[PDB]
């Protein structure tokens, strides 16, 4: 029963910081490599950051290079999102997604949490 | 010895425990008017902002590897459990980015929402109060005796209801599995809220029995529209009548105190990180 609950989207000011966080559960998280994507509106659905290893720093798609991060909790089953100077193109849906090795591939998403970035 | 990171990191735990107090007071009045609800969001806003300044600042000293002493990590023995805290410098950081940046979003801000929504609901009710003497009236043949607008009362219920169906005390967005709905309702109380299907998903909604308690109570009055009672039987249904609304009175009430401990319990936290930090 795989889960993936996301929590701490909403407002903020255009330079503020937001931290969005996935808690996951249902399959064994060291095959799973966790990632945040979003989707604006009208506009295609996009990477935003992605990580494995929780002692690096993952990769980081080139729109949010130097002002996003990732972090990973493999005690807790959490992957983190710390988003830096925001911008109001920043404003899009953001989901989380795990993809899961495990003899197939199988790739899973949550609902979603909304950002909206205006002053 | 100063370090800009915790430097801004002290005066924003600061400036969180001085909303905090601000917060408590506005929880600690006895009627939450209108006025209420703003006064709570602008707190709970200014809140969230300097909880994500303190998470992205906590967030550069794990990036860059800050040690935390002996000294500073058994203070962080204090925190409360409900935060969750021989583990790197690089760990302990982010997990303090989560922990306070967490308790804000899945905690705290939970018990916001549902003073939120229940306190919508009675100042709804509460409009429907404000007209309740126009639709009392002297009964024609008896002057100790009322006339009773059931249907004008009873149209105004069903709205009432169908206006908060939708609206639930957990969660603000999307739904949840039944058994976290199921701990929300036992912390929030089974009285207060009810666990309902969203769309294959669960949310803990608004308990409205007062409101179908009353509703029932005006179908049994008897039928016609309007309804003559004679002054034990009006006494008899208004007192029944103000009992729910007591009742509804002390389910804001109760979800009130416990938005107003939590908070607390969040103010401990931000004390002991910043007994930390001084010490860093």
């Amino acid at each position: 029963q795989v889960q993936l609950a996301e929590t701490g989207g909403g407002l903020a000011q255009p330079g503020g910081s937001l931290r969005l966080s996935c808690a996951a559960s249902g399959f064994t998280f060291s095959r799973a490599v966790m990632n945040w994507y979003r989707q604006a509106p009208g506009k295609e659905r996009e990477l935003v950051a992605r990580i494995y290893d929780a002692g690096g720093n993952g990769s980081i798609a080139d729109p949010v290079k130097g002002r996003f991060t990732i972090s990973r909790d493999n005690a807790k089953n959490t992957v983190h999102l710390q988003m830096n100077s925001l911008k109001p193109e920043d404003t899009a849906m953001y989901v989380c997604n795990a993809g899961i090795f495990d003899g197939n591939y199988r790739t899973y998403w949550g609902q979603g949490t909304q950002v909206t970035v205006s002053s | 010895h100063p370090v800009s990171s915790l430097t801004m990191l002290n005066d924003t735990l600061h400036n969180i425990r001085t909303t905090n107090q601000a917060l408590k007071k506005e929880l600690s009045q006895k009627t939450l008017t209108k006025t209420s609800l703003e006064e709570i969001a602008l707190h709970s806003s200014q809140i969230s902002m300097d909880v994500n300044k303190s998470a992205q600042l906590l967030d550069i000293l794990s990036r860059n590897e800050y040690p935390i002493n002996k000294d500073a990590r058994e203070l962080l023995h204090s925190a409360p459990k409900e935060a969750e805290l021989m583990i790197s410098h690089r760990e302990l950081w982010a997990k303090i980015a989560n922990s306070i940046n967490d308790i804000n979003e899945q905690y705290l801000k939970v018990y916001e929402h549902a003073v939120s929504s229940y306190t919508q609901m009675y100042q709804d009710f509460s409009a429907v109060l404000s007209s309740l003497a126009g639709w009392i009236s002297p009964g024609g043949n008896d002057g100790n005796s009322v006339k009773l607008q059931v249907n004008s009362l009873k149209k105004a219920l069903e709205e009432l209801k169908e206006k908060y169906k939708d609206k639930p005390l957990y969660p603000a967005n999307n739904t949840v599995s039944q058994e976290q709905a199921n701990k929300w309702l036992t912390e929030l109380g089974g009285t207060i809220g009810k666990v309902s299907q969203k769309n294959g998903g669960y949310v803990v909604s608004i308990n409205m029995t007062p409101i179908d308690n009353m509703l029932k109570s005006l179908d049994n009055l008897g039928g016609n529209g309007e309804v003559v009672l004679d002054n034990a039987k009006y006494q008899a249904w208004n007192a029944g009548f103000s009992a729910e609304d007591e009742t509804m009175k002390n389910n804001l009430q109760t979800l009130v105190q416990k938005y107003s401990n939590a908070n607390s319990i969040f103010d401990n936290l931000v004390k002991v990180l910043s007994s930390t930090i001084s010490s860093s």
